[PDB]
């Protein structure tokens, strides 16, 4: 995944830290995108 | 060697200790409370309004002690107990 920056909009608090949360979340994002693609494919197939 | 001279020197040393302790405690306690307040405001800029209510309390409980010390220091140097 590449990164595109959007210019601009109280910050957030992350437990334990942003790095671990990001590492544990990004694969979940990949799974979410794969699932969305699968559902889209099912709808288009029907 | 006047007794009053020794008593006055002891009173001055005692008042010095009282004020040193009071200043150390007051300064460091105020610094710690201010650290809490600054971090809280940095995280949540709008929370400042509700952060002064506890902060002031803390400051009170600190400054009170310091000011209490002050009173007793004035007691030592001026109304030196036990002075004859």
């Amino acid at each position: 995944m590449e990164v595109e920056y959007v210019g601009e909009v109280t910050l957030y608090s992350f437990e334990p830290d942003p790095e671990t949360l990001f590492d544990a979340l990004l694969p979940r994002y990949i799974a979410t995108r794969v699932y969305a693609a699968l559902l889209e494919a099912a709808a288009s197939e029907s | 060697l006047d007794p009053n001279a020794i008593i006055t020197a002891g009173a001055l040393i005692g008042g010095g200790l009282i004020m040193g302790g009071g200043a150390i405690g007051a300064g460091i306690g105020d610094g710690i409370a201010g650290n809490a307040l600054i971090s809280g405001i940095a995280r949540q800029p709008e929370a400042q309004g509700r952060l002064f209510t506890p902060f002031f309390i803390t400051v009170g409980l600190v400054e009170a002690a310091y000011f209490i010390n002050l009173a007793f220091m004035a007691l030592f140097v001026f109304a030196t107990p036990g002075l004859q």
